[PDB]
């Protein structure tokens, strides 16, 4: 019945490290694409 | 006269006239200009995908 | 008194194993949903990042060959 359990305690923390690991990568990514969008407006304005 | 145009660099570098040096800068320029605002427009359309 | 709030707080304590069994098998599933996911994800972002390298690519030969070009 508490043996098989621990692969239960397992699994959400495999879990949340792969969430933890995805949001990061589309937090970091967006604030790429939105500083490259900043440039594109700044280096429009100086045109 | 022969003293100050002598000591100054300013004064005998700019002894009145304008060879096509001036012309050249602006060809220099006016060319620079153009690629770097065709370049920016590329760098907007593709960008904004 | 520690030993009765931790007999009682065991995760599950008093939910029955088998319904543990469901959630546990579409766990897994929704897993394997979220990494296939992160597979598209993955791929766009290199889409966009290969994107990324063409253009500054042809903006460093467009630098390059109008600096030259005088």
């Amino acid at each position: 019945h508490q043996s098989r359990e621990s692969l239960i305690m397992l699994l959400e923390e495999q879990l949340e490290y792969k969430r933890g690991e995805i949001r990061e990568i589309e937090q970091v990514c967006k604030q790429v694409h939105d500083k490259l969008t900043s440039i594109q407006d700044t280096l429009r304005t100086g045109s | 006269c022969k003293s100050l145009i002598s000591e100054n660099e300013d004064t005998k570098d700019l002894l009145s006239k304008s060879p096509s040096e001036w012309q050249d800068i602006i060809h220099q320029r006016e060319q620079e200009l153009q690629i770097k605002r065709d370049v920016l427009d590329d760098l907007y359309r593709k960008l904004q995908r | 008194r520690q030993i009765n709030k931790l007999i009682d707080s065991l995760p599950g304590v008093d939910v029955s194993a088998e319904e543990q069994l469901r959630k546990i098998d579409m766990l897994q599933k929704k897993l394997v949903e979220v990494e296939d996911e992160k597979i598209e994800a993955i791929k766009k972002k290199e889409k966009l990042l290969r994107h990324v390298d063409s253009l500054i690519e042809d903006f460093v030969d467009g630098i390059a060959n109008s600096k030259k070009s005088t």
